[PDB]
């Protein structure tokens, strides 16, 4: 007592966990959907197989998915099976009739799966070289801008009408660049040696900045010049300093 | 209801609305609430939906062969049109919330302006893939379209054709 | 049988869908009921009946592209036209929650 | 209370959809003078009197100006 | 509030003169507003509705004529206004044309279906 | 630098 | 005074979980945002856990006291050379005030 009731008031914490759920609400049938079309089954012989599901809330779902989109990783709503992040089908919205939850949220975990890995890569440097560390370096760069936006938005859920399809459009031409990262750095990862591994990546770059020469240019610009810093040092020092230096034979013109 | 069909209509169908890729949005779903005959009407709002999820797939794909940065010229206006279809689902919604006395009867009627210009686009869209144009020839095939015969299908590919002006007026003044 | 399901249907045969205790007998005759309440629904329904030929040759005629500028301008016309009677259609839906 | 003030939201919201009756049918009368003629007609009372009494009223204000 | 106390509110209101100021004009609207207290003719809101029809077609607006309609649906939905007669044929009594005929109009009822 |  | 009370306005906060009143009751925050007086709250309930956990020979009274300024305004007349209580020559400000007072001392 005098903390738990403290807590039962100003506090929920039942749905990410195993309790029972509720909402105070005002149901009929256009927000009861689901339970509506439950019953019209049940009603209709299937015959029983039950709906056992934990009810999940609306706007919280909206919190998951910023959370999960803005780079922090391991979430109630959005497990991994192998590695990858997926939906989870064992949570019930009111409404929606349980279909359109699974489309919505496979969706947004493609997206999530897209920043999961960017994200994997980046923590496994903290747990020479100087390429990769100066690819993560930029990546992380425009990183905490994009995750600035989402938290931005995250705020006012504690500070408003909540609905899914308002908070993906806002994010749609961040979301649009997202998909183009995944695929220009892919190539760029493919594969011994750091100079080859540098260099598959690095020709990758210089390609794709001309396939699209919109916003997603500036985009690939900006991860461009934090890549070719490094060698355009080197390049310098071996004009005014006149030797070559660059240790462990990195520079692609074979001294 | 009108929450599961204003995103149902949208990029998010559902099952009660399963996709198809020859004719999707179906419906045969037994309502014993909803009156008997109002599987038509349902049909008849299908209609919309249907085409701009096509739309979406198309400007999905293509951002010899297909290449160039008009696919991203012409599907980038394709976007433009498709935005006040966007913003017109969202005061429904808000209408929705707080009065349930309109019915599905309201979003026919209000969102009736587009099953003109969407199967009207429609044809565009499966001409360049019909007889394959993915290049320099994509403002000859919108070009003479855009003069059209009804107003709705005259304004959309205007708005379209300027971005697609945007990639000659590179080469063009590239090379002048 | 209540007066409120004739009402209800004969709201419905204005937007061109059958009612439920009313059907479409033939395509040529008009809406049929299925006693004072049944003599009136005939004037009434006249208005669907008028409307199926109007949308039917508005919607064949706006498609077609060897019809001209000309034609397919008078679809517009119609279809401008079309706009304020489902305006109305909306409001009779609305005003329920019979409204004879 | 609760169920108090939700009575009290569909007034504010009834005075909302005079609001836009008046704009059609547009009238001289302001945000002011309404409110009190919403008091008026929930007593019980006789536009024909009210009307003739805005004519003189509306009138005493330009034969004293 | 009470109709008489009322009064001298709406003539705050309307002059812009005060309550000590002016008590000729409320000396004129308690002679003419009681004594015509109580209806002498019927009152139901569906008649006012189809005059206000009736004034926006004098208008040459049907944009506005649908509409209205919608918000007599609203008026229908919160139910909590006590006179919905009264308040609509007041304002229609007080409209303005931006710019004929009634002997063959009709008006309510005279209360000669009244019975004791 | 060449790179500033 | 119906007039005067109509003029209030109310949260816009709507949720698709209702339809016939959707005015919103706000979401309530969790416990990493609350402060101050979740603050104490929690304290209190990792305390009472803590000795439940022990078996009542864990006592430590007061999970609270002071303030912030009041708090620093005696951090800074240990100084002078008066103690605390702990001392005799939130829970975490054993350790805080342990820097100062060696300091005093």
């Amino acid at each position: 007592p005098d903390d738990r009731s403290w807590l039962e008031h100003h506090v929920v914490h039942q749905y990410w966990t195993a309790r029972p759920s509720q909402f105070p609400h005002s149901l009929h049938l256009h927000s009861n959907l689901a339970a509506v079309w439950d019953q019209h089954l049940y009603s209709s012989d299937p015959l029983y197989v039950p709906d056992d599901r934990v009810l999940v809330t609306e706007t919280q779902v909206i919190r998951e998915t910023l959370w999960l989109l803005s780079g922090v990783k391991k979430l109630f709503i959005f497990q991994l099976i192998d590695g990858k992040v997926t939906v989870r089908n064992n949570i019930i919205v009111t409404h929606l009739t349980h279909s359109c939850l699974r489309s919505v949220l496979e969706q947004i975990a493609a997206y999530g799966q897209v920043v999961f890995r960017l994200q994997e890569f980046i923590d496994e440097v903290m747990g020479p070289f100087r390429t990769y560390q100066a690819f993560m370096w930029a990546l992380y760069k425009y990183f905490i801008s994009f995750k600035e936006e989402l938290a931005e938005i995250e705020k006012c859920i504690i500070n408003t009408t909540i609905t899914l399809a308002i908070v993906v459009d806002k994010l749609a031409p961040r979301l649009s660049q997202l998909k183009v990262l995944h695929k220009v750095f892919s190539t760029g990862v493919a594969e011994t040696r750091n100079v080859v591994r540098a260099s598959h990546l690095l020709n990758t770059l210089y390609k794709a900045i001309l396939e699209y020469d919109e916003q997603t240019v500036s985009l690939l610009f900006s991860l461009w010049v934090e890549t070719v810093r490094p060698y355009l040092q080197t390049v310098d020092e071996w004009i005014v300093h006149g030797h070559l230096w660059d240790g462990a034979r990195e520079f692609i013109i074979q001294r | 209801m009108i929450h599961e069909l204003l995103l149902a209509l949208s990029g998010y169908p559902g099952s009660i609305f399963t996709w198809n890729k020859r004719s999707g949005l179906q419906v045969s779903q037994d309502f014993p609430f909803l009156h008997p005959s109002e599987t038509s009407v349902l049909n008849r709002l299908c209609r919309l939906g249907t085409d701009y999820i096509r739309f979406t797939e198309f400007i999905e794909q293509y951002t010899g062969g297909l290449h160039g940065i008009y696919l991203r010229a012409f599907c980038t206006g394709l976007d433009s049109v498709l935005q006040p279809y966007r913003q017109a689902l969202l005061d429904l919604e808000q209408e929705f919330l707080g009065d349930p006395h309109l019915s599905i009867s309201h979003v026919n009627y209000f969102l009736d302006q587009f099953q003109l210009l969407f199967p009207s686009v429609m044809v565009v869209v499966e001409q360049i893939k019909s007889q394959k144009i993915h290049g320099c020839q994509i403002l000859e095939t919108v070009y003479k379209h855009s003069c059209g015969g009804l107003p709705p299908v005259r304004s959309a590919l205007e708005k379209i054709l300027a971005v697609c002006h945007g990639v000659m007026y590179k080469q063009l003044s590239a090379w002048m | 049988i209540t007066e409120a399901a004739l009402v209800r249907d004969i709201l419905y045969v204005f937007q061109g869908i059958d009612g439920k205790n009313i059907k479409m007998n033939n395509t040529e005759n008009c809406y049929k009921v299925e006693r004072s309440l049944r003599d009136t629904a005939v004037r009434l329904s006249e208005l669907g009946w008028l409307h199926n030929k109007i949308r039917r040759y508005t919607d064949q005629r706006s498609l077609d592209r060897s019809f001209g500028l000309v034609g397919q301008s008078f679809c517009a016309a119609l279809h401008q036209e079309l706009r304020e009677y489902y305006r109305l259609l909306s409001v009779l839906h609305s005003q329920l929650q019979s409204l004879t | 209370a609760a169920a108090a003030a939700a009575n009290l939201n569909a007034v504010r919201e009834t005075m909302d959809v005079l609001l836009e009756i008046s704009r059609i049918l547009n009238t001289g009368l302001d945000m002011e003078t309404l409110s009190i003629c919403v008091r008026l007609c929930e007593q019980g009372i006789n536009p024909e009197a009210l009307s003739s009494v805005i004519k003189e009223l509306r009138k005493a204000t330009e034969a004293l100006k | 509030k009470s109709p008489n106390v009322l009064l001298q509110n709406l003539c705050c209101r309307i002059l812009g003169r005060s309550e000590a100021d002016v008590a000729q004009q409320f000396q004129y609207a308690v002679r003419v507003i009681g004594s015509n207290f109580a209806p002498t003719v019927e009152r139901d809101e569906f008649l006012v509705a189809e005059k206000i029809k009736k004034e926006l077609i004098r208008q040459r607006r049907e944009a506005d004529a649908a509409l209205f309609s919608e918000l007599h649906r609203k008026l229908h939905s919160q139910g909590v206004l006590k006179n919905k007669w009264s308040i609509l044929y007041l304002l229609l009594s007080l409209s303005e044309d931006p710019r004929s005929y009634a002997t063959l109009f009709a008006q309510a009822l005279p209360r000669d279906a009244h019975s004791t | 630098e060449l790179d500033d | 005074l119906w007039e005067a009370a109509l003029t209030y306005e109310a949260s816009k906060r709507r949720c698709w979980e209702r339809v016939g009143c959707p005015p919103g009751h706000r979401e309530e925050p969790y416990l990493t945002e609350a402060g101050r007086d979740a603050f104490d709250k929690f304290c209190r309930l990792h305390q009472g856990e803590l000795q439940l956990l022990a078996g009542g020979v864990l006592q430590a009274p007061q999970p609270v006291l002071v303030k912030e300024c009041e708090l620093v305004k005696d951090v800074l007349n240990v100084l002078i050379g008066v103690v605390s209580a702990t001392f005799s020559l939130p829970e975490s400000i054993s350790s805080l005030l342990s820097e100062v007072a060696e300091y005093g001392t």
